[PDB]
């Protein structure tokens, strides 16, 4: 019922753990200074 | 603030100005870059690439 098809645990794992890169949400400071 | 003529992001580098003139905030983006992959076969099957 849930998209991707994970499972309920799963799902509380990727919440949990989270990505906070100094940088904005790009689809593809963005890419920072010549970093990739 | 009325005495800010330019922002910084939390690595100290700069992203923001105000127009000496107009006084508009304008954000600055940085021109898109990345890497370039070539794709290839191999030069002993084919020199068509991606
Ligand atoms: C000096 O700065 C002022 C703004 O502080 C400029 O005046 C604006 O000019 C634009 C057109 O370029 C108008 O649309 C705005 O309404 C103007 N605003 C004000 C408050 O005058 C002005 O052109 C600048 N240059 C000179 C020589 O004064
Ligand atoms: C690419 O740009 C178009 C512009 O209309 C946008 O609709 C699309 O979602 C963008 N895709 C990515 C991956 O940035």
């Amino acid at each position: 019922s849930k998209p991707s098809k994970r499972s309920p645990i799963e799902d509380l794992l990727f919440n949990k753990v989270t990505l906070a890169d100094a940088g904005f949400i790009k689809q593809y400071a963005q890419k920072f200074n010549g970093l990739t | 603030l009325p005495f800010q003529q330019f922002g910084r992001d939390i690595v100290d580098t700069t992203d923001a100005v105000r127009d000496p003139q107009t006084l508009e905030i304008l954000d600055i983006t940085p021109c898109s870059f990345g890497g370039v992959s070539v794709i290839t076969p191999g030069t002993n099957t084919s020199n068509q690439v991606a």
